[PDB]
C-alpha cells in the first residue's frame, strides 16, 4: 500500500537502511 | 538502572567497564578490539557479546554501512542464546535488533524478534506494542488489530495502543468507532500518542461524520509542529518550501512542461478515450478510501518517478511525450495518470502526504455543469485543453455532479524550490 493522493497508510515511505 | 551482568560478568567488571568506556569516548575502533578480545577470553560472557554488537551498531553508523549493520544485528541474537542473561540485558538486545532489522527493511525479521519478546516477556505490555507496529510496518492491520485488542483486554487505558487501534479503525472505514479511541489516545499524553497521524486521522475522521470540532484539533497539531498549518497538514515535509494552495504555471516555472501539455492535449485525451472505449480495466478504482459516493478510478503512468511500461502501452504517444520533462518523470513523490470521476462522486476533503510535489490537472473531457474542486478557501473548475495546478498537501475536495463522466490528466511535479540534491536524495513517496 501506497500514499498517493492520500495519507491512509501508517508510513509513506519504504525502509532501506543507510 | 538496568541489571546488565550475571554472576561471571560481576567478576570482569573492570574488563567490561574499560572496554565500554573506550566505545563512549567514541574510539570505535579501540572499543570493537577490546570487546573481540573480551568475547574471545570470556565467549559465554553476555555483556560482552552485547558490547561487541553495540560496536558493530556504532561502526555501521560511522560508516553508514548496511553490512555491518547487519553483522550487529546477528550480533544482538547471539547474546540472546548465551546462558544465564539478565532480563534487562536480554529486553535490551532483542529491541534494537528489531529496532534496526526495521532500519535495514528486514520487516518480516523484525516480526520475528518482536514474537520472540513478546514469548519472553508475556507481562510487558510495551512489547506487545511494538510487535503491532511491526504488523503496521508490513501492512498486516488485521494481526495489528488483534495484538492492540489484546492490549486492551488487559490495559484498557493504554493510550498507545487506543492510538494506534482507533487508527486501524479508521483505515477500516470505522470512522464513528475511532474517533474516541484516536481522542482518548491522544488525550492521555502517553509516550507514542504525540504523532501527526493520530490529529492527521482524529480531525479526518471528524470532518467526515461532522463534528465542527474537526479544526481544534488541527491547531492543536500545528501548534505541537505537526502540520506547517491548519490547512496545509500533510507529514512527509521539507520545510520552509513556498506554501500557496493555487499556483499559475508562471510561478511554478514550469511553463514548457505547462505549454507542451496544453498544446498537445487532444493526443493525450484521445488515448485516455481509447482505453476507456477498449482496455477500460487499466483504470483502477481509487482505493485509498477517499470517496464518500459515488466512482472514481485512475490510469497510472509513472508513479514513484517510475515508468510503468505496460501501461504505457496504453498510451504510448502521451508517455512519448512526457518522457521529455524529468521535473514530472522523475517527480518520486508523485504520479502521472488519468483520472476518470463520474457523476454523484463526492471525494471527501483530504490532503496528500507530501508538501514536496505540485499537482497539475490537464482538462481533457469536461462537462459544462457539475464539476468543481476546492483547494483550502477556494473553488475553481477544469477546463478542456487548460492545466490547473495546487499544493495538494493542503487541504482539497472534489464534487463531481454532471451528467456525464469528468477525464483529466493528472501531472505531478518537484516542488520548484527542491534543489536538484534534494530531488535526488529525498525517499520516495
Ligand atoms: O479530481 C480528481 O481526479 C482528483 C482530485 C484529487 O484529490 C487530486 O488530484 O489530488
Ligand atoms: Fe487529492
Amino acid at each position: 500500500g501506497k500514499c498517493k493522493n492520500g495519507l491512509g497508510e501508517y508510513t509513506c515511505t519504504s525502509l532501506e537502511g543507510f | 538502572k538496568p541489571k546488565l551482568l550475571n554472576k561471571f560478568d560481576k567478576t570482569i567488571k573492570a574488563e567490561l567497564d574499560a572496554a565500554e568506556k573506550l566505545r563512549k569516548r567514541g574510539k570505535i575502533e579501540e572499543a570493537v578490539n577490546a570487546f573481540k578480545e573480551l568475547v574471545r577470553k570470556y565467549p559465554q560472557s553476555p555483556r560482552a557479546r552485547y558490547g561487541k554488537a553495540q560496536c558493530e551498531d556504532d561502526l555501521a553508523e560511522k560508516r553508514r554501512s548496511n553490512e555491518v549493520l547487519r553483522g550487529a544485528i546477528e550480533t544482538y541474537q547471539e547474546v540472546a542464546s548465551l546462558p544465564d542473561v539478565p532480563a534487562d540485558l536480554l529486553k535490551l538486545s532483542l529491541k534494537r535488533r528489531s529496532d534496526r532489522q526495521q532500519f535495514l527493511g528486514h520487516m518480516r525479521g523484525s516480526l520475528l524478534t518482536l514474537q520472540r519478546l513478546v514469548q519472553l516477556f508475556p507481562n510487558d505490555t510495551s512489547l506487545k506494542n511494538d510487535l503491532g507496529v511491526g504488523y503496521l510496518l508490513i501492512g498486516d492491520n488485521d494481526n495489528a488489530k488483534k495484538v492492540y485488542e489484546e492490549v486492551l483486554s488487559v490495559t484498557p487505558n493504554d493510550g498507545f495502543a487506543k492510538v494506534h487501534y482507533g487508527f486501524i479503525l479508521k483505515a477500516q472505514n470505522k470512522i464513528a468507532e475511532s474517533i474516541p479511541y484516536l481522542k482518548e489516545g491522544i488525550e492521555s499524553g502517553d509516550p507514542g500518542t504525540d504523532d501527526g497521524r493520530f490529529y492527521f486521522h482524529l480531525g479526518d475522521a471528524m470532518q467526515r461524520v461532522g463534528n465542527k470540532e474537526a479544526y481544534k484539533w488541527y491547531e492543536l497539531g500545528h501548534k505541537r509542529g505537526h502540520f506547517a498549518s491548519v490547512w496545509q497538514r500533510s507529514l512527509y515535509n521539507v520545510n520552509g518550501l513556498k506554501a500557496q494552495p493555487w499556483w499559475t504555471p508562471k510561478e511554478t516555472g514550469y511553463t514548457e512542461l505547462v505549454k507542451s501539455l496544453e498544446r498537445n492535449w487532444k493526443l493525450i485525451r484521445d488515448e485516455g478515450l481509447a482505453v476507456m472505449d477498449k482496455a477500460k480495466g487499466l483504470f483502477l478504482p481509487e482505493d485509498e478510501n477517499l470517496r464518500e459516493k459515488g466512482d472514481w478510478s485512475q490510469f497510472t503512468l509513472w508513479q514513484q518517478g517510475r515508468r510503468n511500461e505496460n501501461a504505457c502501452k496504453g498510451a504510448p504517444k502521451t508517455c512519448t511525450l512526457l518522457e521529455k520533462f524529468p521535473e514530472t518523470t522523475g517527480c518520486r513523490r508523485g504520479q502521472i495518470k488519468y483520472s476518470i470521476m463520474h457523476p454523484g462522486t463526492h471525494v471527501w476533503p483530504h490532503t496528500g502526504p507530501t508538501n514536496c510535489r505540485l499537482r497539475m490537472h490537464l482538462g481533457l473531457v469536461i462537462p459544462k455543469e457539475g464539476c468543481k474542486i476546492r483547494c483550502a478557501n477556494e473553488t475553481k473548475t477544469w477546463e478542456e485543453g487548460k492545466v490547473l495546478i495546487f499544493d495538494d498537501s493542503f487541504e482539497h475536495e472534489v464534487w463531481q455532479d454532471a451528467s456525464s463522466f469528468r477525464l483529466i490528466f493528472i501531472v505531478d511535479v518537484w516542488h520548484p524550490e527542491l534543489t536538484p540534491q534534494q530531488r535526488r536524495s529525498l525517499p520516495a513517496i
